[PDB]
């Protein structure tokens, strides 16, 4: 088999509720 | 093999101190690891006399 | 200088009509939303609402 | 000289894990270790502070950095601390500390800060900063101007 | 380059030396003439094609 | 390619939607005739669905002069006939002076003056690609040369046409410059490589010179580096007439047109390396299928999936490939319902009444 | 969500970790420990607290 | 005017923004014949003008075609990507059986991208393992600066003949260090 | 991978790629899936250049 | 640059602080193996 | 040879960029300036000194008094290499005040 | 597609989707 895994992501709904690109980490003091 | 190196000169003591303000509001005393903030009552600073 | 305006005075002033995102020139609204962090021009356009 | 807190009786560690699925954990790591994606963090207050003394009933500090890059510098700060209380940034004691008070070096509270004058800022023959860029005044950054000032 | 000196009381200066490659080349070819090209490899006094 | 002013004009000085111009697509709006959606207008608020109407009706004259100032000003930039900076005092400038003088004949002419300038500006990107400059300029060199005269041979009247190729097979550059005194030629804006054209007398003593066959540094050897980059750049654009046997420039242009032809040779043969280096007919089965799992933990008491994998292997051969599908969703719910929990699934498997609960399905 | 976001196998929630070498000195105590994570298991060090 | 026999320009890098920075010709590795007679100073001069052969040679052997020198911006695809090969995870539990086994009662102890591939630590009670193969490269080629290594490739230092004859518009500007190619004119507070 | 493979500023990640784009196509499906309580995003930075 | 305070009796002192970036990236290629480069971009060594 | 005030620390010392095309290594020493005479000149009338000069006959003494030597080409990494040394990115001499 | 909500000149207001809800003390 060859299948393919995605991730589970609490859902609100049927849908997945992925969430969006927050990836930051900037902090930056100035 | 280490994976810390400090300088001389990281004031990383008050980096921390200006990364709580940000991130939180740090007026509300967290007992946990002593966030009381240093902060001096606002009318013996600038006496008001009326 | 177009000293008149035969347009309706109630969308020549922008009461009612379209708002500043599809009545300006398509240049000045690529310029405006490029600048929006330093020295915006959102305040300088009236926007319509309508009940 | 008034008592001490000498005993440290012990100290321990805690950590606190996620108590992660291992087919997760294990997909979690194992593909957090590639080069591609290592994590990088950055110091908040990205600085290279130093230290000038001024001695005492001084006027102006002059201060030299000698030719070197400039690549990503963004920006000055400065206050000023009395020497009584900052420690000496060195390990172990500094038996000329004796003052146990805020440490603005440290704490991150400065009340000095209200004493400037003329902050000039000269590169190489060329002692304008700002520059052609100018301030009311054209040449340094005046701050906290005298009883004169029309 | 920083050199991190210990605080001597009198005038000093440091004195670095980088290492280089300096070579000659002496060509005799006639009776009674000597002529030669030198080279200082990274940090040359050398001229160009005038 | 340079961008035709009088479409950025309009994209700098017209409303973005619609306008007293765009008559014919809001008639379409007013009346339902858009395929896109028809119904957006009906639904509109009562203040801003008659001002659409009344604009529609009787339309509103406008003052086109800006608009078209401002094309003309938009095309001087793009020649680089004013400083980009200069944009604001110029656009403020015409426009003046076509209020102080304006009428009818000025407005015509600042129309003419618009369409003209639009080709103007195609004509000049097309010229600077061609690069036709520079030919004009060969020729003039070339007419300073005494021509048509060699001493030697006239293959040199070869090697001029073949000149003429270089300026004009190479679009990119081509450059002629009159220096102080004398002609300059060069391949690359950057000018890397660039050459003496009036210095290129050398070739003229050397015409029809037989090519000594022992070295290459002999009393033949007066090519100043000069000029023999002025054969290495033209070495690929000339093909063969200047004989081998011939004159040594004849000879040194074949060794150039190998030696270029291996460098393109090595640079495929490099970036290769590069890389390389740094790298009911269901129902019975059912039954059957209940009963060998149930048969099977009843003599040995293996795993779930030992169990349905030697209930699969004892079956007939026409039931298995018929129903293949359904025998391996079969397999995977009883396995995931004994996975949930084995007393309701031995209750299922001793239970022949039971049947597949909707769920199974789907 | 229910398969793949918690365990089943008796694991501690959260470690203790007691010093393996300690050296008490005038004025500086240097404790050292070996924070060990296991396998699989994955640990975020903003919840490490001396 | 010039000698046809020109120093090199050696480029410089400016390894944070990772491109180029300038050019000088090299004043470091010069010789000194100006006390050597006519002959000398003829080898000397074909030292040198070999030099500039072998430096046109490997440019066009390693150097990438380009229409500008000192390019501000460097493609994805003329950048060196380095791309490892996928990473294959060897997952230690089976999902389903533990479930199965802690509902029992026992008590244990002790978008597609992925490719849940079956071999058929370990458990006893269960047979069943899986691979998962992962990409590890980029989401995204690198397009960016080159590095340390390609620089040596693309930037040998480039013989300048005739140097500056006519054309200022010609001039390759990229030599200085100040020019902002951009806009097209050099630039700093100082 | 050092900065004789990349320069520094896109190696220490101070300008060109934002963490959404430079992590493997993976991570950031599984840093977005988990990131209601499992959080990501605090480790990775992404440049802002002016 | 020339800093001008006005005169005080305690012997004192200026803060300047130069501001820098100051970042790290820590690898971890194997089991139990990590190492981080650090950097600044100026002021990158020496006091 | 590169100068160092009195009661100063340390000096540093930048070099415009050149490529160094077979570069040996470095060497160093501290020279006394009363000690040493004006390089290159024919006659300089501040040298008051007759003892033994370590500049042109080596005779060097003061080497003992350096700490920490740090190199870095165009502000990049250091050269000494990317880990070569235990302490992280520069030369260390004479750790004095204290060490682990 | 009920257009009976306020206008912003046209272009009629907003609305999201997915916005209709739930809470409890959790």
């Amino acid at each position: 088999e060859d299948i393919n895994f995605a991730s589970l992501a609490p859902r609100h709904g049927t849908r997945p509720f992925m969430g969006t690109w927050n990836e930051i980490g900037t902090s930056q003091l100035n | 093999l280490n994976a810390v190196v400090d300088l001389q000169d990281r004031n990383t003591e008050l980096s921390y101190q200006l990364l709580l303000d940000s991130l939180g509001d740090r007026t509300r005393y967290f007992s946990m690891w002593n966030s009381a903030v240093d902060s001096y009552d606002p009318d013996v600073r600038i006496i008001e006399n009326h | 200088m177009a000293t008149p305006s035969m347009m309706p005075q109630w969308a020549y002033m922008h009461i009612a009509g379209q708002d500043a995102s599809e009545y300006l020139s398509p240049g000045l609204v690529q310029f405006a939303r490029a600048t929006d962090t330093y020295f915006s021009l959102g305040n300088k356009f009236r926007n319509p609402t309508v009940a | 000289v008034d008592g001490a807190s000498v005993r440290f009786d012990s100290v321990n560690l805690y950590a606190t894990f996620f108590p992660m699925a291992h087919n997760t954990a294990s997909t979690l790591e194992a593909m957090l270790r590639n080069d591609t994606h290592d994590q990088s963090f950055n110091d908040y207050l990205s600085a290279a502070n130093m230290l000038y003394p001024i001695p005492a009933k001084a006027t102006n500090v002059p201060i030299s950095i000698p030719s070197r890059n400039w690549a990503a510098f963004r920006g000055w700060s400065f206050t000023r601390l009395k020497t009584k209380e900052t420690p000496s940034l060195g390990s172990g004691f500094d038996p000329y500390f004796v003052y146990s008070g805020s440490i603005p070096y440290l704490d991150g509270t400065f009340y000095l800060n209200h004493t400037f004058k003329k902050v000039s800022i000269m590169f190489d023959s060329s002692v304008s900063w700002p520059g052609n860029d100018r301030l009311l005044t054209p040449n340094e950054f005046e701050i906290k101007r005298s009883v004169d000032g029309e | 380059m920083t050199f991190e000196v210990d605080p001597m009381d009198e005038p000093t200066l440091l004195y670095l030396l980088f290492e280089v490659f300096d070579v000659v080349r002496v060509h005799q070819p006639h009776r009674g003439v000597i002529e030669a090209v030198y080279l200082r490899t990274p940090f040359s006094a050398g001229n160009a094609t005038t | 390619q340079a961008p035709d002013p009088a479409i950025r004009a309009a994209l700098q000085s017209q409303p973005s939607g619609l306008a007293s111009d765009d008559w014919e697509a809001a008639m379409q709006r007013i009346m339902a005739l858009t395929t896109r959606n028809p119904e957006s207008f009906r639904q509109q608020p009562q203040a801003n669905r008659l001002s659409a109407i009344l604009e529609a009706v009787v339309p509103s004259r406008t003052n086109p002069t800006h608009e078209k100032v401002l094309a003309i000003v938009n095309a001087l930039a793009e020649n680089k006939a004013i400083r980009p900076d200069e944009a604001g005092l110029v656009y403020n400038a015409l426009l003046e002076r076509v209020g102080r003088y304006n009428s009818t004949n000025v407005q015509s002419n600042l129309d003419r003056l618009v369409t003209d300038v639009r080709e103007a500006v195609a004509q000049r990107e097309r010229f600077k690609n061609e690069g036709l400059g520079s030919l004009v300029a060969l020729n003039a060199f070339l007419a300073t040369q005494p021509a048509n005269v060699p001493r030697g041979q006239d293959d040199y009247t070869n090697f001029i046409s073949a000149l003429r190729l270089m300026v004009t097979e190479v679009p990119q550059s081509e450059v002629y410059q009159s220096g102080p005194d004398y002609f300059f030629q060069t391949s690359r804006q950057g000018l890397q490589t660039v050459n003496l054209s009036q210095a290129f007398k050398n070739l003229r003593g050397l015409w029809g010179v037989q090519a000594p066959v022992g070295d290459r540094s002999t009393v033949s050897s007066l090519l100043t580096p000069n000029s023999r980059l002025l054969l290495l750049l033209i070495a690929p654009f000339t093909d063969s007439g200047s004989v081998n046997r011939n004159s040594y420039l004849g000879h040194l242009l074949t060794l150039y047109r190998e030696a270029i032809g291996q460098a393109q040779v090595d640079e495929q043969t490099f970036q290769e390396i590069t890389s390389v280096s740094r790298a009911a007919e269901e129902e019975r089965i059912l039954r059957y299928v209940q009963q060998s799992v149930g048969l099977f933990l009843m003599q040995e008491g293996a795993t779930p999936s030992a169990a349905l994998d030697m209930t699969a292997r004892n079956m007939e051969p026409s039931m298995y490939a018929a129903n293949r599908p359904f025998i391996n969703k079969l397999m995977d719910y009883l396995h995931r319902a004994a996975a949930m929990n084995t007393d309701y699934f031995t209750n299922a498997i001793l239970n022949p009444h039971w049947l597949p609960p909707p769920g199974f399905y789907t | 969500p229910t398969h793949d976001v918690t365990t089943d196998r008796s694991q501690r929630l959260t470690l203790r970790f007691v010093p393996v070498d300690r050296e008490a000195t005038t004025y500086l105590y240097k404790a050292r420990f070996t924070l060990a994570v296991g396998d699989n298991r994955v640990l975020d060090m903003a919840s490490t607290y001396f | 005017m010039s000698k046809e026999i020109p120093t090199p320009y050696m480029w410089s890098y400016q390894p944070q923004m990772g491109l180029a920075a300038g050019a000088s010709q090299d004043y470091s590795t010069r010789m000194n014949w100006l006390s050597a007679g006519p002959s000398m100073i003829s080898r000397v001069n074909g030292v040198r003008s070999h030099r500039n052969q072998i430096l046109l040679e490997q440019a066009a052997v390693t150097s990438t075609p380009r229409a500008k020198l000192n390019p501000r911006n460097w493609p994805s695809t003329l950048v060196y990507q380095e791309i490892p090969g996928p990473t294959t995870v060897l997952l230690p539990r089976d999902a389903l059986a533990e479930v199965r086994m802690t509902n029992s009662g026992v008590q244990l102890a002790g978008v597609s991208s992925s490719i849940g591939l079956r071999p058929d630590g370990r458990s006893s009670f269960t047979p069943n393992q899986a691979y998962l193969t992962l990409q590890s490269s980029s989401s995204e080629p690198r397009s960016g600066g080159i590095g340390t290594l390609q620089f040596v490739e693309e930037f040998v230092p480039s013989v300048y003949f005739n140097p500056f004859s006519g054309s200022p518009g010609l001039y390759p500007d990229e030599f200085i260090p100040n020019f902002d190619a951009v806009r097209e004119a050099v630039d700093g507070y100082d």
